[PDB]
């Protein structure tokens, strides 16, 4: 039921807060936002790409390479009559 | 001989003005006994960032004596007269009064006069005071009424000067100088801004001419007879949750921003807040009480107490309400008086206002319940409203007041309006500005 009351013990913390109105909704898109964007990017691209990047090889590879054993092999019939 | 010209009959409150700028004003009574005072418009928001907490250090010093009368002579001539000194200092007038036989009226004025003149500003005492004020101060963080107001003032008007506390800042206190106390004294008590009143057994004539006597500040330039204008002081719907879950129980206050003293509708706003009324563990009322909030409180256990309030300033002012509540029906209670709010703007009953106004003017009445208050009313008078504003008068402003116009003023003032918010101590339940701001509309 009412879980807002009992959640847990905290002391000492202020906090300061303005209505929805006083403020922005999206603020300093550039001087903030977007340089986080790349932030975040930038910490998680060497970790999320490499398995992907790999398994995209492994894709190019194993396709390409079953396309070639479509092809023929003219040493099967270079003697033939 | 009906109450109506028991008002009209009130003896009329007389002002006479100096060269000097300084405004005589009393109320003569037959009273043996009396009260009179100097009431300055300073306080804290006259102070600025480096000197937050003089108007307060100087109220520390303005009785421990005056140049010409130092500590033991101040107190000894004035106790010996079976006289009562004191006064305050709030966010944008401060106050010194007496309370003497209406027979020394006179040599009281001259005291009063030495005081806000030739405070000596002992650089002996002031460093000893310094351990007083500061002393003060962790006493009066103990009061969680106080640091919740001081906070609200603290959002509301955060970024400007009525968000300071009157008190000042612990450093202020450690560091300010015998010359800070010295030119705050100087650039802000001065005539044109401070108004002698007195009420009691006492001549207005002979009052005037001890003002004229030691009241006998010079003005040579323009500069010195004008009264400067703050800066405003800019609202903003905002919050301020100092948590500490160790606290008994929980302290709230909401307002928005009020309209100032001279705004007529400020009569309207408190018939409104004399709807909602307030509340308290020990109204015997109980469960009959006919404030609902009162009422739901009664029923649900709500609070240990509630209170509406309409804060006035010059130019601004809050309009809220403040309750005290245990942990776990903060929620409930916050619930139930926004409710009435909204009740207030979308459904008052002429019933209620009847009621209301009734309450008021009982209220309007006990504001004038002895020398003190009544001088009191007229110093803030003069100093506020410009003039004086007689029960006869108030009175005929408040029974103007109806339903429709209760509901018009609070709707102007309360409906889909971003509040300030303080809350303190263990507020885990009460939450979310956005939950609390759409309580603000519809109902």
């Amino acid at each position: 039921g009412i879980h807002f009351g009992n959640l847990a013990r905290v002391r000492h913390i202020i906090t300061y807060s303005l209505s929805p109105f006083e403020q922005r909704a999206i603020p300093n898109i550039f001087s903030d936002a977007l340089p986080n964007v790349w932030r975040r990017f930038s910490s998680q691209v060497f970790k999320v790409a490499p398995p992907f990047l790999g398994a995209y090889l492994l894709y190019s590879w194993g396709t390409q390479e079953f396309e070639r054993l479509k092809r023929k092999n003219p040493a099967d019939y270079e003697n033939d009559q | 001989a009906t109450y109506a010209q028991t008002l009209q009959n009130i003896p009329e409150t007389n002002v006479t003005t100096l060269d000097n700028g300084l405004r005589v004003a009393s109320e003569e009574s037959s009273q043996p006994t009396c009260t009179v005072g100097v009431w300055i418009g300073a306080g804290s928001r006259y102070e600025n960032e480096k000197n937050n907490g003089a108007g307060y250090f100087v109220e520390h010093l303005a009785f421990k004596g005056t140049k010409k009368r130092p500590c033991a002579a101040f107190e000894k001539e004035v106790e010996s007269m079976g006289a009562h000194f004191n006064g305050y200092t709030s966010r944008e007038q401060t106050a010194f009064y007496i309370k003497a036989l209406s027979k020394d009226m006179p040599k009281v004025v001259e005291l009063l006069a030495d005081v806000v003149q030739n405070c000596a500003l002992e650089e002996s005492q002031i460093e000893k005071e310094r351990g007083v004020i500061l002393q003060e101060l962790k006493e009066m963080d103990n009061d969680m009424t106080n640091v919740t107001f001081d906070y609200l003032h603290a959002t509301a008007f955060q970024g400007t000067a009525l968000a300071r506390t009157v008190e000042g800042t612990t450093e202020n206190i450690k560091h300010l100088t015998r010359a800070d106390l010295a030119s705050y004294i100087d650039t802000h008590f001065k005539a044109p801004r401070m108004v002698l009143a007195a009420a009691g057994g006492i001549s207005h004539k002979e009052l005037v001419d001890a003002a004229r006597q030691h009241f006998s500040g010079v003005s040579f330039t323009y500069k010195e007879d004008a009264v400067p204008i703050l800066p405003r002081c800019r609202f903003t719907g905002s919050e301020i949750r100092a948590r500490d879950d160790a606290l008994p129980v929980a302290h709230v206050a909401l307002a928005v921003e009020g309209p100032g003293w001279a705004d007529p509708d400020n009569v309207v706003l408190h018939v409104a807040n004399a709807i909602i009324g307030r509340y308290d563990r020990t109204f015997g009322g109980g469960k009959h009480l006919s404030s609902r909030l009162a009422a739901l409180a009664v029923e649900h256990k709500l609070c240990h107490s509630f209170q509406t309030f309409n804060t006035s300033y010059s130019d601004t002012g809050l309009f809220g309400f403040h309750f005290v509540a245990d942990p776990l029906s903060i929620d409930d209670m916050m619930f139930c008086a926004q409710g009435e709010w909204m009740r207030l703007c979308t459904s008052t009953t002429e019933s209620e206002v009847k009621r209301a106004k009734n309450h008021l003017r009982s209220a309007m009445v006990a504001q004038l319940d002895g020398t003190t208050p009544v001088c009191e009313t007229i110093g803030s008078h003069l100093l506020n409203y410009g003039r004086r504003i007689s029960l006869e008068e108030w009175d005929s402003r408040i029974s103007a007041v109806d339903a429709r116009m209760v509901r018009d003023v609070c709707s102007k003032y309360i409906y889909d309006k971003c509040p300030a918010l303080a809350a303190v101590g263990p507020i885990e339940q009460l939450l979310d500005y956005n939950r609390i701001r759409s309580g603000m509309y519809w109902i």
